[PDB]
C-alpha cells in the first residue's frame, strides 16, 4: 500500500501511543517519526487505503486525552511521486 | 510498590469493569477513578470461627 | 521487560529526576532520553507491566513539583514490534 | 524477579497463615522467617512486582482477624543490591 | 494428613496442656514446639483435616483459662509445599 | 512415675525457689529448665501422681512470696506419648 | 567516609524502607542491621557527613508513619577507631 | 569526585551561566553538563560530594532567582543510578 | 587504669551514643557492649576511676534524653578479679 | 482410620438403620454391634475424622423418628491405642 | 576535602576547646592557631563541606558560654587559590 | 595523664598564682603559659583526668580575689591526638 498517514501531536509519547493504537488498528508500517519543533512529534505510516484510513481514525480517537493531545489528523489517498523525497 | 495513580494513561480499560480471578488493583481508585463501587469481592478460604 | 513506559515533563530536569525515580522506584531499564524540542523532555523505560505501572506513578507523585512539572503520563502493556527500531 | 514484599506480625500464627497467603495468592518465592524479638514475627518473600502486590494485599487484608494482627504492611519494589547481604 | 493445625500461647505452660489436648482429644503427630520470643510459644502439629479441627477446638478451648492462655489459635487446611522451610 | 508437673514464672530466682520446692516437697525427677523469652522461665519434672500432686503445691506455696511469683503451673496426670520429644 | 548514621525502629517494614531510604537518598553503606531486642531492630551506615544527613534525613521521613514508626536516629560523624569492634 | 548530582535549569542562558559560576564560586563542584533543551530551558548539571553539591545548588539558585527570566527548577538530585549516568553523558 | 564505667539504655541508638560520649570524654577501652534484652542495651569500657568518672559523665549527658532515654548510669572503681571471668 | 464413632439406640431397629446410614453416608467399617442389655444397642465403626463426623453426627437422622428413638450420638478422635482397640 | 572552616572568638579558651570540637564533631584538620589580637583568637579547619558545617556547628555550640564567649563563627566552603596565603 | 586543664585571666598575675594553685592542688605538668593579647592570658597544665580536675577547682577557687580574676577555667580530659601539635 502507499496511502499516507501522519499524525502531529504535542510530545513524544502522545504520538508512540497513537502510533501504537494505529498499527494494532491496522497493519500498516511505520514510515517515519520527526521531530517538527516546537513540541510538534508527527508519525508517518504507508498502507492501503482503507486499512490506513482505519488506522489514522483510531489513533486519531484513542490518542485525543494523552497529554496536550492531538494537533493535526487528515489522510492521503494517493500520495503523489516527488512526495517521497519528503518522505 | 508503585501503582497506578491518577495521571496514568493506557490502563483505563478494566478500571469500572468487573474482575474476574485474583484481585490486585485497589479500593482508591474505584472510589476516587470510578463512579460506583466495584460489585465484586473475592472470598477467601480463610473463614473465621469460634469455639 | 517488553513492557514499555514512557513519560513527557515541560522540562529537561524534571525529565531527569522522573528517571531517578523510575530506577528507584521498580526495575526499569531507562532506554531513552529525548529532547522534544522547545522544553519538552521525554524518557522511556522497560520492564514488566506492574513494574513500570509503579515506576511511572512514583515519578508523576514526585514530579509536579519539580519546575513547571508533568506535563503527560500514560503507559502500555504489550508494545508494538515495530515500533522500537523507530525509538 | 526483585521485587521484596514483607510484613511483621505480633505472633506467628499470623506470620505462617499470612505466608501461606503469599505463596497461594501470586506466584511468589518465600525468602525469609525472622524471629524479630518482642512477638514481633516476619514473613520475606519475594518476586515480581505485580505477584508481589497481589499477594501481599490479600494476605494483609486476610491477617488482621487472625491472631494479634498485623505491625505494618508496605512494600519496596527494587531494593538496592547492598540489601541483599541484609536480607 | 497433610493439614496443619497450630496454636500459640503466652507461656510454657499453656503451650505444653495445648499441645497434650491436641494429642489427646485426637491421634494427630505434633511437628514443632518452637519459641517465638519474649513469651509467645507455638506449637504446629500434622493430621488430617478433621482430626486437626477436632483437636484445635479441643484444645483452643482448654487453653483460655490457664495462666495468659492462648493469644493465637488458626488452622491451614492445604499448606504450601515451600513453607515447610519457613515452619 | 509418669506424671508431669511443671511451673512458669517470671525471673528465676522464683525459679529456683520453685525447683528447690519441687526437689525438697517430693522426690520428683527433674526434667528440665527452660526459658520462654521475655522474662518467663519454667521448670519440667516428672514423678507418680500423688507425689507431683503434692510437690507441686507445695512449690506454687513457697514461689509466689518470691520476686513476681507463679504465673502458671499446672499438672498433667497422663502426658501422651509424643509430648515426651516436644519437650 | 567512616561517618556513622543509623536508625531505630520497631519492626523490620521500617527497618528495610528506612535502609531503602539510606541506599536512595546518598552514597552510604550499611554496616549493619541489628535486632536490639524487645522489639527493637536497628540500622547501622557508614558514609560521608553530608552523605549520611541525606540518608537519615530520608529515612526519617519515611520511617515515622511505617507500623509503630521510628523510635530514634542519631548521626555520629567522627566515630572514634574505639568505637569500631562494637559495630 | 563525589557522585552527588546537582542542576541548575533556568529559562535562558543567563542565569545559566550565572547559576554556574555561583556553582563554582559557592562549593567544590565539577561541570559535567550544559545544554540547551529548547526555547529557551537551558540546564547545567554538576556532580561532587553531596553536601558541597547541596550548597553550591543553592546559591547559584539564590543568586540567579531573578537575572534575566529567572530560576525555573532548583531540583537536586539525591544520587543518581548506575543507570540513569549512561543517559546524562555516560 | 583497671576501672569500669559501664553505663545501661533502653535500645541502641543512646547506647551507642553514650559509647561515642566515652570514647571522646577520657582515655578509656570499651570492653563490652551488652544485648541484655527487651530494648536493654550495655556499654562499658575500662580505664581508671577518675577518667571513667568523667567518661560516664559525658555518656549521661547525652543519654537520659536522646533516643528512647538513658535507664541507669553507673561507675565501677574497683572491678574484682572474680568479676573478671563474666566480663 | 483408626477414630472412633458410635451411636446407642433404645432398640436395635434404629440401630440397624442408623448403621446402614453410617456405611452409606461414608466409607467407615463397623467393628462392633453390641447389645447393651434391656433394650439398649450400641453399634461402633472406625473411620477418619472426616469421615466419622459426617457419618456418625449427620447419620442417626432417621433414628428419633424410628421406634424408640436415639439414645446418645457420639464421636471419638483418637482412642488410646493400647488398651481399648481391642474392645 | 577541601572546604574551610574557621571560629574566631575572645581568649584561647573557647578557641582550644572549639577546637577539640572541630576535631571530634567531624573529619578536619586543624590547620591553624592564631592571635588576632586583643584576646581575639581564630582556629581552621579543612575537610568536606557537610563535615565543615557540622564541626563548626558543633563548635559554636560548645564555645557559646566559654569564658566571655563566641563573637564570630563562619565557613567559606571554596576558598580560591589567593587566601592560602593567608596561613 | 593526658588530660589537659587550663585557664585564663586578665593578665597573668591571677594566671601565675594560679599556675602554682595548679602545681600545690594535684599532680600536673605545666607546659604552656600563652599571652593571648590585649590581656588575656592562659596557663595550660597536663596531669590526669581527676587530677586537672583537682587543678581547675583549686586554681579558680583562689583567682577571682586577684587582679580581675578567673575569665575562663575550663576542663577537658582527652584531646584529639590532631590537637597537641598545635599545644
Amino acid at each position: 500500500g502507499i496511502a499516507l498517514g501522519m499524525i502531529e501531536t504535542r510530545g513524544l509519547v502522545p504520538a508512540i501511543e497513537a502510533a501504537d493504537a494505529m498499527t494494532k488498528a491496522a497493519e500498516v508500517r511505520l514510515i517515519g517519526r520527526e521531530f517538527v519543533g516546537g513540541g510538534y512529534v508527527t508519525v508517518l505510516v504507508r498502507g492501503e487505503t482503507g486499512a490506513v484510513n482505519a488506522a489514522v481514525r483510531a489513533g486519531a480517537d484513542a490518542c485525543e486525552r494523552v497529554g496536550d493531545g492531538l494537533v493535526a489528523a487528515h489522510i492521503i489517498a494517493r500520495p503523489h511521486r516527488e512526495v517521497e523525497p519528503a518522505l | 510498590q508503585a501503582n497506578r495513580s491518577l495521571k496514568t494513561t493506557g490502563n483505563e480499560a478494566s478500571t469500572c469493569r468487573t474482575v474476574t480471578g485474583t484481585q490486585y488493583m485497589g479500593a482508591e481508585v474505584t472510589g476516587q477513578f470510578c463512579q460506583d463501587k466495584p460489585k465484586y469481592k473475592q472470598p477467601i478460604r480463610a473463614s473465621v470461627t469460634t469455639t
